[PDB]
Protein backbone atom coordinates (compact mmCIF):
# COMPACT_ATOMS: atom_id res chain seq x y z
CA UNK A 1 0.00 0.00 0.00
CA UNK A 2 1.08 3.58 -0.63
CA UNK A 3 0.99 6.66 1.57
CA UNK A 4 -0.94 9.65 0.24
CA UNK A 5 0.31 13.12 1.02
CA UNK A 6 -1.74 16.29 1.20
CA UNK A 7 -0.52 18.95 -1.21
CA UNK A 8 0.24 22.43 0.04
CA UNK A 9 -1.73 25.34 -1.48
CA UNK A 10 0.01 28.58 -2.38
CA UNK A 11 -0.62 31.52 -0.04
CA UNK A 12 -2.28 34.81 -0.91
CA UNK A 13 -0.38 37.31 -3.02
CA UNK B 1 -10.13 10.33 24.64
CA UNK B 2 -7.93 9.91 21.52
CA UNK B 3 -6.15 6.75 20.35
CA UNK B 4 -3.76 7.76 17.54
CA UNK B 5 -2.35 10.67 15.58
CA UNK B 6 -0.61 10.69 12.21
CA UNK B 7 1.16 13.85 11.16
CA UNK B 8 2.58 14.98 7.85
CA UNK B 9 5.02 17.71 8.84
CA UNK B 10 7.20 19.89 6.63
CA UNK B 11 9.16 23.10 6.94
CA UNK B 12 11.42 25.44 5.02
CA UNK B 13 14.01 27.68 6.66
CA UNK B 14 15.65 30.85 5.32
CA UNK B 15 18.40 31.86 4.81
CA UNK B 16 19.68 28.31 5.37
CA UNK B 17 17.46 27.02 2.59
CA UNK B 18 16.75 23.91 4.65
CA UNK B 19 13.59 21.93 4.10
CA UNK B 20 12.10 18.78 5.58
CA UNK B 21 9.22 16.45 4.82
CA UNK B 22 8.25 13.65 7.20
CA UNK B 23 5.44 11.52 8.56
CA UNK B 24 4.94 11.01 12.26
CA UNK B 25 2.91 8.39 14.13
CA UNK B 26 2.26 9.02 17.85
CA UNK B 27 5.50 10.97 18.14
CA UNK B 28 7.67 8.52 16.21
CA UNK B 29 8.99 9.14 12.67
CA UNK B 30 7.60 6.77 10.03
CA UNK B 31 9.88 8.15 7.29
CA UNK B 32 11.28 11.32 5.79
CA UNK B 33 12.41 12.36 2.33
CA UNK B 34 16.12 12.82 1.78
CA UNK B 35 16.28 16.14 -0.10
CA UNK B 36 19.72 15.48 -1.61
CA UNK B 37 19.11 11.96 -2.92
CA UNK B 38 15.40 12.68 -3.39
CA UNK B 39 14.37 9.40 -1.78
CA UNK B 40 12.10 8.02 0.92
CA UNK B 41 14.06 7.02 4.05
CA UNK B 42 12.14 4.78 6.47
CA UNK B 43 12.88 5.15 10.20
CA UNK B 44 12.98 1.38 10.54
CA UNK B 45 14.07 -0.70 7.54
CA UNK B 46 11.13 -3.10 7.76
CA UNK B 47 8.64 -0.26 7.26
CA UNK B 48 9.67 -0.14 3.61
CA UNK B 49 8.64 -3.72 2.99
CA UNK B 50 5.05 -2.96 4.03
CA UNK B 51 4.45 0.39 2.36
CA UNK B 52 5.71 2.95 -0.11
CA UNK B 53 5.76 6.68 -0.77
CA UNK B 54 6.73 8.64 -3.90
CA UNK B 55 9.45 11.05 -2.84
CA UNK B 56 8.59 13.33 -5.78
CA UNK B 57 5.44 14.61 -4.09
CA UNK B 58 7.48 15.81 -1.13
CA UNK B 59 9.89 17.75 -3.36
CA UNK B 60 6.93 19.52 -4.96
CA UNK B 61 5.49 20.40 -1.55
CA UNK B 62 8.79 21.88 -0.40
CA UNK B 63 8.93 24.16 -3.46
CA UNK B 64 5.57 25.57 -2.42
CA UNK B 65 6.61 25.89 1.24
CA UNK B 66 9.67 27.80 0.08
CA UNK B 67 7.43 30.14 -1.94
CA UNK B 68 5.01 30.58 0.95
CA UNK B 69 7.82 31.39 3.36
CA UNK B 70 8.95 34.16 0.97
CA UNK B 71 5.44 35.63 0.86
CA UNK B 72 4.90 35.36 4.63
CA UNK B 73 8.28 36.87 5.48
CA UNK B 74 7.50 40.01 3.50
CA UNK B 75 3.93 40.05 4.80
CA UNK B 76 5.16 39.83 8.39
CA UNK B 77 7.49 42.65 7.43
CA UNK B 78 10.61 40.52 7.91
CA UNK B 79 9.81 39.61 11.52
CA UNK B 80 12.51 37.06 12.45
CA UNK B 81 11.95 33.99 14.61
CA UNK B 82 12.90 34.14 18.29
CA UNK B 83 15.52 31.51 19.12
CA UNK B 84 14.44 29.05 21.79
CA UNK B 85 17.42 27.09 23.22
CA UNK B 86 17.08 23.31 23.64
CA UNK B 87 16.88 21.15 26.73
CA UNK B 88 19.44 18.35 26.41
CA UNK B 89 19.46 14.99 28.19
CA UNK B 90 21.74 11.99 27.84
CA UNK B 91 20.59 8.49 28.76
CA UNK B 92 21.41 4.90 27.83
CA UNK B 93 18.71 2.89 26.11
CA UNK B 94 19.05 0.09 28.66
CA UNK B 95 20.64 -0.47 32.10
CA UNK B 96 24.40 -0.37 31.76
CA UNK B 97 26.59 -3.38 32.45
CA UNK B 98 30.39 -3.14 32.14
CA UNK B 99 31.64 -4.40 28.78
CA UNK B 100 28.13 -4.99 27.43
CA UNK B 101 27.21 -3.16 24.22
CA UNK B 102 24.82 -0.28 24.91
CA UNK B 103 23.72 2.98 23.32
CA UNK B 104 23.94 6.57 24.50
CA UNK B 105 21.01 8.73 23.50
CA UNK B 106 21.28 12.49 23.24
CA UNK B 107 17.76 13.86 23.50
CA UNK B 108 17.54 17.44 22.21
CA UNK B 109 14.14 19.00 22.88
CA UNK B 110 11.93 22.09 22.80
CA UNK B 111 13.95 24.31 20.46
CA UNK B 112 13.67 26.43 17.30
CA UNK B 113 14.74 27.18 14.65
CA UNK B 114 15.47 23.59 13.56
CA UNK B 115 19.25 23.93 13.30
CA UNK B 116 21.75 22.33 15.68
CA UNK B 117 25.27 21.00 15.68
CA UNK B 118 25.81 17.93 17.77
CA UNK B 119 29.01 16.03 18.33
CA UNK B 120 29.86 13.18 20.66
CA UNK B 121 32.98 13.35 22.81
CA UNK B 122 34.80 10.46 24.47
CA UNK B 123 37.28 11.67 27.05
CA UNK B 124 37.08 15.01 25.24
CA UNK B 125 37.71 13.70 21.72
CA UNK B 126 35.07 13.58 18.95
CA UNK B 127 33.65 10.16 18.08
CA UNK B 128 31.85 9.21 14.86
CA UNK B 129 32.04 5.44 14.69
CA UNK B 130 28.53 4.03 14.45
CA UNK B 131 26.78 7.29 15.40
CA UNK B 132 23.38 8.04 13.86
CA UNK B 133 20.61 10.60 14.32
CA UNK B 134 17.01 11.44 13.50
CA UNK B 135 15.70 14.40 11.55
CA UNK B 136 13.88 17.24 13.31
CA UNK B 137 10.66 15.90 14.87
CA UNK B 138 7.59 18.18 15.27
CA UNK B 139 6.02 19.21 18.60
CA UNK B 140 2.53 20.49 19.36
CA UNK B 141 3.98 23.82 20.56
CA UNK B 142 5.68 24.00 17.12
CA UNK B 143 9.19 23.66 18.49
CA UNK B 144 11.33 20.63 17.55
CA UNK B 145 12.94 17.46 18.90
CA UNK B 146 15.94 15.51 17.67
CA UNK B 147 17.81 12.38 18.77
CA UNK B 148 21.48 11.48 18.40
CA UNK B 149 22.82 8.00 19.11
CA UNK B 150 26.20 6.61 20.06
CA UNK B 151 26.77 2.85 20.33
CA UNK B 152 29.45 2.20 22.94
CA UNK B 153 31.08 -0.29 25.27
CA UNK B 154 30.54 0.67 28.93
CA UNK B 155 33.64 0.85 31.11
CA UNK B 156 34.91 2.73 34.15
CA UNK B 157 37.62 4.37 32.04
CA UNK B 158 35.64 6.55 29.62
CA UNK B 159 33.50 9.64 30.03
CA UNK B 160 31.17 11.02 27.38
CA UNK B 161 29.51 14.29 26.54
CA UNK B 162 26.93 15.35 24.04
CA UNK B 163 28.04 18.78 22.78
CA UNK B 164 25.15 20.82 21.38
CA UNK B 165 25.39 24.14 19.50
CA UNK B 166 22.30 26.29 18.92
CA UNK B 167 21.78 30.01 18.31
CA UNK B 168 19.58 30.26 21.39
CA UNK B 169 22.57 29.20 23.49
CA UNK B 170 25.21 31.70 24.63
CA UNK B 171 27.78 28.89 24.65
CA UNK B 172 27.98 25.28 23.41
CA UNK B 173 26.22 23.00 25.89
CA UNK B 174 27.80 19.77 27.14
CA UNK B 175 25.73 17.01 28.74
CA UNK B 176 27.95 14.59 30.63
CA UNK B 177 27.67 10.84 31.16
CA UNK B 178 29.90 8.28 32.86
CA UNK B 179 29.55 4.95 34.61
CA UNK B 180 28.78 5.23 38.32
CA UNK C 1 29.77 34.33 13.51
CA UNK C 2 26.27 33.71 12.17
CA UNK C 3 23.72 36.24 13.39
CA UNK C 4 21.57 36.64 10.27
CA UNK C 5 17.85 36.57 11.21
CA UNK C 6 15.88 33.40 10.41
CA UNK C 7 12.44 32.89 8.91
CA UNK C 8 10.68 29.55 9.34
CA UNK C 9 7.55 28.11 7.68
CA UNK C 10 5.82 24.93 8.72
CA UNK C 11 2.90 23.03 7.30
CA UNK C 12 1.29 20.19 9.25
CA UNK C 13 -1.56 17.85 8.43
CA UNK C 14 -2.68 16.04 11.60
CA UNK C 15 -5.04 13.10 11.45
CA UNK C 16 -6.73 12.36 14.80
CA UNK C 17 -8.26 8.91 15.22
CA UNK C 18 -10.87 7.93 17.83
CA UNK C 19 -12.30 4.43 18.34
CA UNK C 20 -10.29 2.82 15.53
CA UNK C 21 -11.24 4.94 12.52
CA UNK C 22 -14.87 5.36 13.58
CA UNK C 23 -14.27 9.04 14.32
CA UNK C 24 -11.60 11.03 12.47
CA UNK C 25 -10.61 14.68 12.65
CA UNK C 26 -8.22 16.37 10.23
CA UNK C 27 -6.32 19.46 11.29
CA UNK C 28 -4.26 21.32 8.68
CA UNK C 29 -2.06 24.14 9.96
CA UNK C 30 0.48 26.70 8.82
CA UNK C 31 2.95 28.21 11.28
CA UNK C 32 5.02 31.22 10.33
CA UNK C 33 7.80 31.30 12.93
CA UNK C 34 6.31 29.93 16.14
CA UNK C 35 2.85 31.33 15.40
CA UNK C 36 0.01 29.39 13.79
CA UNK C 37 -1.53 31.72 11.22
CA UNK C 38 -4.26 29.73 9.50
CA UNK C 39 -5.87 26.31 9.73
CA UNK C 40 -8.43 23.95 8.27
CA UNK C 41 -10.40 21.94 10.84
CA UNK C 42 -12.50 19.14 9.34
CA UNK C 43 -15.03 19.75 12.11
CA UNK C 44 -15.41 23.34 10.92
CA UNK C 45 -15.43 22.57 7.19
CA UNK C 46 -13.40 25.58 6.01
CA UNK C 47 -10.21 27.54 6.65
CA UNK C 48 -10.04 29.97 9.56
CA UNK C 49 -7.36 32.53 10.27
CA UNK C 50 -5.76 32.13 13.67
CA UNK C 51 -3.70 35.32 13.55
CA UNK C 52 -4.04 38.47 11.48
CA UNK C 53 -1.29 37.22 9.16
CA UNK C 54 -3.49 34.36 7.98
CA UNK C 55 -6.52 36.50 7.13
CA UNK C 56 -5.68 36.84 3.38
CA UNK C 57 -5.12 33.10 2.94
CA UNK C 58 -8.28 31.85 4.68
CA UNK C 59 -10.38 34.27 2.59
CA UNK C 60 -8.53 33.18 -0.52
CA UNK C 61 -8.54 29.41 -0.03
CA UNK C 62 -12.17 29.51 1.08
CA UNK C 63 -13.03 31.09 -2.28
CA UNK C 64 -11.97 27.90 -4.13
CA UNK C 65 -14.74 25.31 -3.79
CA UNK C 66 -12.45 22.70 -5.36
CA UNK C 67 -9.92 23.00 -2.54
CA UNK C 68 -12.63 23.00 0.13
CA UNK C 69 -14.27 19.90 -1.32
CA UNK C 70 -10.98 18.00 -1.58
CA UNK C 71 -10.05 19.03 1.96
CA UNK C 72 -13.46 17.99 3.32
CA UNK C 73 -12.98 14.50 1.86
CA UNK C 74 -9.37 14.14 3.03
CA UNK C 75 -10.68 12.65 6.26
CA UNK C 76 -11.45 9.63 4.07
CA UNK C 77 -9.04 9.79 1.11
CA UNK C 78 -6.08 10.84 3.24
CA UNK C 79 -6.49 10.13 6.96
CA UNK C 80 -8.39 6.83 6.81
CA UNK C 81 -6.30 5.72 3.85
CA UNK C 82 -2.95 6.24 5.59
CA UNK C 83 -4.20 4.66 8.80
CA UNK C 84 -5.00 1.52 6.81
CA UNK C 85 -1.71 1.59 4.91
CA UNK C 86 0.40 1.67 8.07
CA UNK C 87 -1.87 -0.17 10.50
CA UNK C 88 0.09 -3.45 10.48
CA UNK C 89 3.42 -1.95 11.59
CA UNK C 90 2.29 1.05 13.64
CA UNK C 91 -1.08 0.67 15.18
CA UNK C 92 -0.38 -3.04 15.57
CA UNK C 93 3.33 -2.82 16.45
CA UNK C 94 4.13 -4.70 19.66
CA UNK C 95 7.48 -5.10 21.33
CA UNK C 96 7.77 -6.72 24.75
CA UNK C 97 9.55 -4.79 27.52
CA UNK C 98 12.73 -6.09 29.13
CA UNK C 99 12.30 -5.82 32.92
CA UNK C 100 15.18 -5.62 35.35
CA UNK C 101 15.26 -4.87 39.07
CA UNK C 102 18.27 -3.59 40.98
CA UNK C 103 18.98 -1.49 44.04
CA UNK C 104 20.26 2.01 43.50
CA UNK C 105 23.64 2.03 45.30
CA UNK C 106 24.74 -1.05 47.24
CA UNK C 107 23.86 -0.31 50.87
CA UNK C 108 23.53 -2.66 53.89
CA UNK C 109 20.08 -3.74 55.15
CA UNK C 110 17.91 -1.55 57.39
CA UNK C 111 19.19 1.55 55.58
CA UNK C 112 17.13 3.65 53.18
CA UNK C 113 17.54 2.52 49.59
CA UNK C 114 16.01 3.22 46.20
CA UNK C 115 14.84 0.07 44.38
CA UNK C 116 14.91 0.56 40.61
CA UNK C 117 12.52 -1.21 38.25
CA UNK C 118 13.89 -0.69 34.75
CA UNK C 119 11.48 -1.33 31.88
CA UNK C 120 12.94 -0.83 28.43
CA UNK C 121 12.67 -1.46 24.71
CA UNK C 122 8.86 -1.68 24.70
CA UNK C 123 6.17 -0.48 22.33
CA UNK C 124 3.55 1.00 22.41
CA UNK C 125 3.95 3.53 25.23
CA UNK C 126 0.83 2.47 27.11
CA UNK C 127 2.20 0.63 30.16
CA UNK C 128 1.52 0.01 33.85
CA UNK C 129 4.19 -0.54 36.50
CA UNK C 130 3.44 -1.39 40.12
CA UNK C 131 5.58 -2.19 43.15
CA UNK C 132 4.74 -4.92 45.65
CA UNK C 133 6.22 -5.60 49.08
CA UNK C 134 5.65 -9.12 50.42
CA UNK C 135 2.68 -9.50 48.09
CA UNK C 136 1.14 -6.12 48.88
CA UNK C 137 1.13 -3.08 46.60
CA UNK C 138 3.20 -0.08 47.67
CA UNK C 139 1.42 3.06 46.47
CA UNK C 140 3.66 5.51 48.34
CA UNK C 141 7.31 6.41 47.84
CA UNK C 142 7.21 5.63 44.12
CA UNK C 143 9.52 7.90 42.08
CA UNK C 144 8.80 7.63 38.38
CA UNK C 145 10.71 8.96 35.42
CA UNK C 146 7.53 8.84 33.38
CA UNK C 147 7.37 7.61 29.80
CA UNK C 148 10.61 8.11 27.84
CA UNK C 149 10.41 7.92 24.04
CA UNK C 150 13.79 6.78 22.64
CA UNK C 151 13.13 7.97 19.06
CA UNK C 152 13.59 4.52 17.50
CA UNK C 153 10.00 3.25 18.02
CA UNK C 154 10.91 2.07 21.51
CA UNK C 155 10.11 3.37 25.00
CA UNK C 156 11.66 3.03 28.43
CA UNK C 157 10.79 4.05 31.97
CA UNK C 158 12.40 3.76 35.40
CA UNK C 159 10.06 3.36 38.38
CA UNK C 160 11.84 3.53 41.72
CA UNK C 161 10.56 2.61 45.17
CA UNK C 162 11.79 4.27 48.36
CA UNK C 163 12.50 1.53 50.87
CA UNK C 164 14.24 0.37 54.01
CA UNK C 165 15.05 -3.26 53.14
CA UNK C 166 15.03 -5.86 55.90
CA UNK C 167 16.21 -9.45 55.50
CA UNK C 168 13.38 -11.75 54.45
CA UNK C 169 11.54 -9.14 52.40
CA UNK C 170 10.66 -9.86 48.79
CA UNK C 171 9.98 -6.87 46.54
CA UNK C 172 8.21 -7.37 43.22
CA UNK C 173 7.91 -5.15 40.16
CA UNK C 174 4.76 -5.92 38.18
CA UNK C 175 4.44 -4.79 34.57
CA UNK C 176 1.35 -4.78 32.35
CA UNK C 177 1.69 -4.03 28.62
CA UNK C 178 -0.29 -4.89 25.45
CA UNK C 179 2.49 -7.26 24.32
CA UNK C 180 1.82 -9.79 27.10
CA UNK C 181 -1.38 -11.46 28.30
CA UNK C 182 -0.30 -11.93 31.90
CA UNK C 183 1.79 -9.27 33.70
CA UNK C 184 5.57 -9.63 33.89
CA UNK C 185 7.15 -9.75 37.35
CA UNK C 186 10.69 -9.55 38.65
CA UNK C 187 11.52 -10.14 42.29
CA UNK C 188 14.31 -8.75 44.41
CA UNK C 189 14.94 -10.37 47.77
CA UNK C 190 16.72 -8.30 50.41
Amino acid sequence: AAYSDQATPLLLS
Amino acid sequence: KEEHVIIQAEFYLNPDQSGEFMFDFDGDEIFHVDMAKKETVWRLEEFGRFASFEAQGALANIAVDKANLEIMTKRSNYTPITNVPPEVTVLTNSPVELREPNVLICFIDKFTPPVVNVTWLRNGKPVTTGVSETVFLPREDHLFRKFHYLPFLPSTEDVYDCRVEHWGLDEPLLKHWEFD
Amino acid sequence: GDTRPRFLWQLKFECHFFNGTERVRLLERCIYNQEESVRFDSDVGEYRAVTELGRPDAEYWNSQKDLLEQRRAAVDTYCRHNYGVGESFTVQRRVEPKVTVYPSKTQPLQHHNLLVCSVSGFYPGSIEVRWFRNGQEEKAGVVSTGLIQNGDWTFQTLVMLETVPRSGEVYTCQVEHPSVTSPLTVEWRA
